[PDB]
């Protein structure tokens, strides 16, 4: 497996663009920073959006979204009245009007469009152009911020030793986040270890595996009496 | 009497705030008012003094007609003690009974939910109201010449489930508080 | 080991003279918009 | 946006208890570090693309620009695992595809001018100024000058003294030059198929004007497409000469609508926004967090003061 | 504060 | 077969009244402040049968685990394990999470 | 006297979404659980169940056969 | 049911005596809940075997009480709302209403400046005022002719398409209620369920009231037709 | 009508969390029983 | 039946008790003698 | 038609709570500023004499009504008795630190009261010193005001 | 008649399912015939009714 | 028609006083009905004498 590609140059910067909806355009690269993804840089006005819904050209219409707080749904009872704890509020359309504009020609570009705005909702209402809302994604959803803090605070690879490699291991499986990229714990153990702790762990897991279905009959036989 | 129980409705004002069909978090969302309202379900609307709340009052589904089933009290019965009924078989649509005609219960007869509706700032200016009012206002008995007759339309009775909306509304100066 | 990737498959091509009218911004356009953020910048602790 | 179910040794097993969250910076600010960097002239690291790429599409997306699927990606966690229920022999997960905000670029919303340095101009010359561009209004005239009108609405308005209501304007005109004008005060209400001024130039708020923008708009059929359709006896013949009507729209060479939100620079939880409104639920709220931070231990002292109990 | 409530009484939008 | 209101009272009345006695409720339970079957149906733990199945598989646990002690990684084995070791030695977190990525949709496609 | 209201809502807090006049809105609040209507009458069985208990209108006659 | 403690007890309560007195009495032992979620009845078995049945009690305990204390603010909103006063509670919004972008939502508040138009009594706004600001809302006008400017169709998109059986003698059918349609025909295949002296529970589905006496008679009739022919 | 209000960014909530993990996983397991 | 009202009468309208009224019904029944 | 009674009982029930706490998960700007706005769009310095009107007469409404209620007879016999319930409650918290303090420091009826006048009960040190603590915070008064006005 | 009631107390009771000894414990209770703390509580409570000092009361129950 | 005579009264003029005729359901009575902003009422009043 080839590591990914690492260059490095001195690069310059484009000159900054006012195309009146929205202004930036100095990023000279076409991927980004923390997903390698291609970047949207072609932008589409207004009454662009409305001819290309009402001749045809445009086909599909997506909006991205927002959390909507637990605080703010109506579904039950306040947090706070201490009832059992609600799942999670749908999320909301986007507050600041961020939408990308798919052609029938494959192109792709961004807008800003309110959501509810009367000329593109009667458009969109009337012509069938299919509507969408772009899902969350994983760092920015409520219910995974558990996973997203753990693995901003324990570490990717794992700790074991011989005497003579300190093999960095894997977590794992049952917390081993991404996939089994480097070393197992047990082929590490027995390929650059010694039949002493391998046969220790082994065994002292078992004791360990023992103990717990032990624990569950002797407390199975404790209710028995 | 006929005047005291007036006084009286007056200064105990807040022991007359619907405590019966109202039991727990009783809050419906305003498109389910509207979707209600819509299909004539509602057989009461009681707007409040300040015009931004509302307490709807809907009939238990089957003690809206006056069909014969077995989860009412037996209020109306034959000779033989069997409840009435009164469908009518809408001869337009067959095969479908949710489409046909009946009657509908005094309203004192009813078991009734009384759910509790916040209004937004423009009711009055949308028109919902009106429009509802309105459109179920404009029907009525009529005479036919091409049989001579005082026919009642079929566009103007109520389907099974369908009842008769009573729209009331308070005055701020009669709590006397 | 690692694996190369063509330094004119990572970067954007286009002259500025490509775009509409208005969308170069000069100088003293883009002075202007550093002035504005900065003392929007400041305003309600300023006040 | 639909949901999947993978239930399959392989798929679980590059799964385990879930993909890896790619994190970062902010959706907004990834490009501040590497363009002050880019302006100063160092030299920096350069963007690798995503595992799933191959070389094969590279050639295409730096040629010919990204698809919709260049841009999805998926993720997926894992439900109960190996050994845990039947029809479930090795695990079950959920996946899910998306497209993360950092798709759009180093792109925002016009800035806020500078209200007090910037020529003004009344609610009712907008609206002269608006109806002289509506073709659907009797006062219409097709050798106007186009313009970009900029709806700014404020986001400060309550965090922060010196926020306003309503809306305001910033038109732009041929000469380059600006102003802008104040909606606040919504004058008097109408709907948006309106064509009648207020009986005083003094009730012209926004929804004169939001009428204004809406009918401006309107497509224009010529007189052609409906003389087909109803001199055509057929049914379905009117059905072709409807489905094959074009129309025009000539407001595309008069008006440049957009909307924007002054962007807020304070944070609505901050300790400055405290300061700039001092409540007592705040001193309260900030006592508690700080016995939450330092004092707490005092129900650690309830347990060393249960010693003697 | 009855030379102001001709003023203040927009707050409301009565006259 | 059997219900079990048709041995409290069985022959002291006849269809009708066991008729009357059925349909009214199971027996007593929660309303009534004692314990419901299905509540108390919850309370016993686990019986012989499958604390005996996993002794058995406790028995084939260490039979194999002491299997597992009786092995030795082969002879290409120990290099594909160092070479992974050393993409871990030059690995970063960011692109130890790109082969990750890699490795998943590579075997999606597959 | 001290009482001020909003003057857009009128104090009410809350207006309309007018596209939802005549695969939801996304914009507009959340349902309720009384606007489900396939569930009002086991709800109101629950609540009538519990209801009976605390009843205590019929007491006199369930005193005198006790 | 005094034993069962099916219901309220012997004498706790006594509608003469006090309020002090009788709460006392009903904040005795649980007396203010029911049976079903009393933990009493339940403190002494939960362990292994599930772990659900004393979890499973004050986590619905928990949604009654909230229920409870629901109840209460929409009484004392309503009780403000009968008067002209602004309401204590705000709520969020619901199914077909978003917040006012003014205010936050908080509808009302307080301010140290006397608010004139209570100290006068101008807070209400003069019917005939508001019919003719509704009836002027109502009518937009048309200034222009569609004569001079070629607008052929009314405002609104996609116009061409929106220009090209017996629900006028019989109105439209009411899309609400197809739920109930299946026991509506079973009322019509067994006229003896209108009988006087039945009381089912209620409900709609194959689980509530109608249906669960139906099935029950079925079974149990040929039961004991299968019971007949054994002996 | 329609309102045309727009925030320049969108309030993602950031700056306990363990039972909305475990309530979101068991709401999926659940369905996905539910689905057999 | 076509110069009927439809609005029904004050006079034709039947008492109904609320839950509070039948359980002074039962008490002033009970206390009679 | 039937008559109808007085309630005496547990009449009301939803008032004996506060509840404001629990329905806003606890665990005004758009006022002030549309009244000055208003005041100003409306009706040179003639905005300046509107707004120090309005802060004026408000002002005066508030005094205006304490004073009034604070002179009917029994209003300032519950404030009498108020006063020598609190004094009482203070003399208690006072002796109780003082002692406890002296200790580690060295480590480190009411009828005679609510039965005479209240004015000879009282010394003049006290009200002396209240006139001290007032006339020393309203004393900058003129120089700030006409240091506001004068641009 | 006694059976009617009975019965119908009975079905609105059971309609629950349609989706130590309690008693022993609940004859050993501190009732108010129709424990000097008790009184002292109660009197205290019907004395302070329509004053909001009422509410300090409310946090004396057990 | 059986309403004979209407009065609006109080200070903001939105509740009657309606009096009925001796034709309708229950005689002679005097009823106080509260008004919603309904633009139709008048138009109906009149043209019903
Ligand atoms: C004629 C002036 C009438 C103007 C009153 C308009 C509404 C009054 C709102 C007061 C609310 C104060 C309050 O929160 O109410 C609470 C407050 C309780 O403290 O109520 C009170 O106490 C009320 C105090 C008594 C008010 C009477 C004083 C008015 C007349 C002054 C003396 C006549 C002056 C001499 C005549 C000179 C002839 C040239
Ligand atoms: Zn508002
Ligand atoms: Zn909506």
């Amino acid at each position: 497996p080839a590591l990914p590609a690492r260059a490095t140059a001195v690069v310059a910067p484009l000159p900054e663009k006012n195309y009146g909806s929205l202004r930036g355009g100095r990023w000279p690269f076409l991927y980004d920073n923390v997903y390698g993804l291609p970047v949207v840089r072609q932008v589409a006005s207004y009454g662009e959006v409305l001819e290309g819904i009402r001749t045809g050209r445009i086909s599909q219409v997506l909006w991205f979204q927002a959390p909507r707080a637990v605080t703010a749904s109506a579904a039950a009872p306040p947090p706070g009245l201490g009832g059992p704890q609600q799942p999670q509020p749908p999320p909301l359309a986007s507050p600041d009007g961020r939408c990308l504009v798919r052609f029938a020609n494959g192109q792709v570009k961004q807008a800003v469009i309110p959501p509810g705005e009367p000329r593109i909702s009667q458009a969109l209402q009337q012509y069938g152009t299919a509507v969408s809302y772009i899902p969350l994604e994983p760092r920015y959803m409520p219910e995974l911020a558990a996973m997203r803090a753990r693995g901003a605070q324990e570490a990717v690879l794992g700790e074991v030793d011989t005497g003579a490699v300190a093999t960095p291991v894997e977590l794992p499986e049952d917390e081993r986040r991404g996939a089994a990229v480097g070393p197992t714990a047990f082929e590490a153990v027995a390929a650059y270890g010694s039949p002493e702790q391998l046969a220790a762990a082994l065994d002292d897991n078992y004791q360990a595996a023992a103990g717990q279905v032990a624990a569950l009959l002797a407390e199975r036989e404790a209710w028995v009496a | 009497a006929i005047f005291w129980n007036k006084l009286l409705d007056r200064v105990q004002y807040k022991e007359n705030l619907p405590q019966a069909g109202l039991v727990g978090d009783m809050r419906i969302s305003y498109a389910k008012f509207l979707e209600l309202l819509k299909d004539q379900r509602v057989k009461r609307l009681v707007v409040y003094g300040d015009m931004r709340t509302a307490v709807v009052e809907v009939p238990h589904p089957w003690s809206a007609s006056v069909l014969g089933h077995p989860a009412t009290h037996p209020f109306y019965e034959d000779s033989a003690h069997n409840r009435v009924s009164m469908l009518r078989p809408n001869p337009a649509a067959p095969e479908d009974v949710t489409q046909w005609f009946c009657a509908e219960m005094p309203e004192w007869d009813m078991e009734k939910y009384r759910f509790y509706v916040d209004l937004p700032g423009d009711f009055w200016e949308s028109g919902v109201l009106q429009r509802h009012l309105a459109a179920q206002r404009a029907e009525g008995a009529v005479w036919d010449p091409a049989s001579g007759q005082y026919i009642l339309p079929y566009r103007a009775q109520k389907k099974v489930f369908q009842v008769s909306t009573e729209v009331q509304l308070l005055d701020p100066q009669e709590s006397w508080d | 080991r690692r694996e190369a990737i063509p330094a004119e498959l990572l970067l954007v091509k286009e002259d500025p003279s490509k775009l509409p009218a208005g969308v170069l911004q000069t100088r003293e356009q883009l002075k202007q918009a550093q002035r504005d953020i900065n003392w929007a910048g400041k305003r309600e602790q300023v006040f | 946006t639909a949901e999947r179910f993978i239930t399959d040794a392989k798929e679980l097993n590059a799964t385990g208890s879930g993909l890896p969250i790619i994190d970062g910076p902010d959706w907004e600010e990834q490009h501040w570090a590497a363009l002050k960097a880019m302006s100063a002239g160092r030299p920096v690291a350069l963007p690798t693309p995503h595992a799933k790429f191959g070389p094969e599409d590279l050639q295409r997306i730096a040629a010919s620009g990204p698809r919709l699927e260049d841009l999805t990606l998926e993720h997926a966690e894992r439900l109960a695992g190996p050994g845990q229920l039947p029809t479930a022999p090795d695990g079950v997960a959920l996946a899910f595809r998306y497209i993360p905000r950092s798709v759009l670029g180093d792109f925002r919303q016009e800035v806020e001018p500078d209200w007090r340095s910037l020529p003004a101009m009344s609610p009712a010359e907008l609206y002269a100024g608006l109806r002289a561009r509506n073709w659907t209004s009797a006062h219409y005239d097709p050798a106007a000058e186009p313009w970009r009108l900029q709806v700014f609405s404020c986001d400060y308005k309550h965090t922060g003294v010196t926020g306003w209501p309503g809306y305001r304007v910033v038109v732009t005109s041929r000469g380059g030059r600006r102003r802008w004008v104040d909606l606040a005060e919504e004058g008097e209400l109408v709907q948006l198929t309106e064509q009648a001024p207020p009986a005083s130039p003094a009730d012209i708020g926004y929804s004169h004007v939001f009428a204004q923008l809406y009918q401006a708009y309107e497509p224009r059929y010529s007189p052609e497409a409906l003389a087909a359709l109803y001199g055509s006896s057929s049914s379905k013949g009117k059905a072709a000469a409807a489905a094959a009507a074009q129309h025009d729209t000539p407001a595309l060479r008069h008006l440049d609508v957009s909307y924007h939100g002054t962007g807020s620079a304070v944070a609505p939880g901050s300790g400055t926004a405290f300061l700039m409104q001092p409540s007592w639920d705040a001193v309260t709220g900030a006592i508690r967090w700080g016995l939450e931070r330092s004092g707490l231990p005092e129900l650690r002292a309830l347990r060393d003061s249960l010693l003697p109990e | 504060l009855a030379l102001l409530t001709p003023t203040l009484l927009t707050l409301t939008g009565q006259s | 077969s059997e219900d079990s209101v048709e041995q409290e009272f069985g022959g002291d009345y006849s269809e009708a009244s066991l008729e009357y006695i059925r349909a009214l409720g199971p027996k007593k339970g929660a309303p009534f402040a004692e314990v419901d079957p299905a509540e108390q149906a919850a309370a016993l733990p686990p019986s012989q049968a499958e604390c005996e199945a996993a002794k058995a598989v406790l028995e084939n646990y260490k039979r194999d685990i002491d299997a597992l002690k009786t092995y030795r990684p082969s002879e290409q084995e120990r290099a594909a394990i160092d070479a992974r070791r050393a993409l871990a030695l030059e690995a970063t977190p960011e692109e130890l999470t790109w082969l990750k990525m890699r490795e998943y949709y590579a075997t999606q496609r597959a | 006297l001290l009482q001020h209201k909003c003057q857009r809502c009128k104090g009410a807090g809350v207006m309309t979404c007018p596209a939802c006049l005549g695969g939801g809105c996304r914009v507009c609040g959340t349902a309720c659980a009384w606007d489900a209507e396939s569930e009002w009458m086991e709800r109101w069985g629950e609540w009538e169940s519990r209801l009976a208990y605390y009843d205590k209108a019929t007491g006199p006659l369930m005193d005198e056969w006790y | 049911p005094y034993d069962a403690d099916a219901n309220l007890g012997y004498q706790i309560v006594d509608p003469t005596a006090s309020m002090g007195e009788n709460v006392w009495n009903m904040a005795q032992v649980y007396n203010s809940l029911p049976p079903e979620l009393n933990p009493l009845r339940t403190q002494h078995l939960a362990d292994r075997g599930g772990g659900n049945t004393q979890a499973a009690v004050e986590a619905a305990r928990s949604a009654f009480d909230a229920q409870v204390v629901m109840e209460a603010a929409l009484l004392q909103n309503l009780e403000a709302a009968a008067q002209d006063l602004p309401k204590p509670h705000r709520l969020p919004p619901t199914a077909g209403t978003v917040a006012c972008n003014e205010c936050g939502g908080a509808a009302w508040g307080y301010s140290f400046f006397p608010n004139t138009a209570v100290m006068f009594g101008l807070e209400r706004p003069f019917w005939g005022d508001t019919l003719a600001r509704l009836s002027k809302y109502w009518n937009p006008t048309q200034v222009a002719d569609p004569a001079r400017t070629g607008q052929l169709l009314p405002y609104g998109e996609g116009g061409l398409r929106r220009l090209l059986a017996l629900e006028a003698v019989v109105g439209k059918a009411p899309a609400t209620t197809g739920r109930y349609r299946r026991d509506l025909e079973l009322l019509l295949a067994h006229p003896e369920l209108r009988d006087g002296a039945l009381r089912v529970p209620g409900g709609w589905g194959p689980e509530g009231g109608l249906q669960t006496y139906l099935r029950g008679q079925q079974e149990e009739q040929a039961r004991m037709q299968r019971r007949r022919d054994l002996a | 009508n329609g309102h045309l209000s727009v925030v320049s960014n969108a309030n993602l909530l950031t700056g306990k969390r363990l039972n909305s993990y475990l309530i979101y996983v068991n709401q999926n397991l659940k369905k996905f029983i539910q689905l057999n | 039946e076509l110069m009927r009202s439809a609005v029904p009468a004050p006079g034709e309208v039947p008492n109904r008790n609320s839950r509070g009224q039948v359980a002074e019904q039962v008490r002033a029944i009970l206390d009679q003698y | 038609q039937s008559e109808h009674n007085v309630k005496i009982f547990h009449n009301s029930w939803w008032t004996h709570l506060n509840i404001k706490n629990l329905v806003n998960n606890q665990d005004s700007e758009f006022i002030n500023s549309a009244i000055i706005k208003s005041i100003n769009n409306k009706t040179s310095s003639e905005k300046e004499t509107m707004q120090l009107l309005l802060m004026s007469s408000s002002i005066l409404l508030h005094l205006c009504a304490i004073i009034s209620l604070v002179s009917i007879s029994q209003v300032r016999c519950f404030v009498k008795f108020h006063l020598i319930l609190l004094y009482k409650l203070s003399n208690v918290y006072n002796a109780i630190l003082n002692q406890l303090s002296n200790k580690l420091q060295k480590n480190l009826g009411f009828l005679v009261e609510w039965s005479s006048d209240f004015i000879t009960i009282i010394p003049e040190n006290v009200d002396i010193y209240i006139w001290n603590v007032f006339s020393k915070i309203y004393r900058t008064i003129p120089l700030s005001f006409i240091s506001t006005t004068l641009g | 008649l006694r059976s009617r009631m009975f019965l119908n107390f009975l079905t609105e009771r059971n309609k629950y399912y349609l989706n130590q000894n309690l008693r022993d414990i609940k004859i050993k209770a501190n009732y108010n015939n129709f424990t000097m703390f008790r009184d002292f509580w109660v009197w205290s409570y019907n004395n302070t009714q329509t004053n909001a000092f009422n509410q300090n009361l409310w946090w004396l129950l057990p | 028609g059986h309403v004979a005579r209407v009065r609006f009264y109080g200070p903001e003029k939105n509740k009657v006083m309606a009096t009925t005729r001796a034709s309708a359901p229950g005689g002679e009575r005097l009823c106080k009905v509260v008004l919603p902003p309904d633009p139709e009422l008048l138009d109906h009043l009149v043209s019903n004498g």
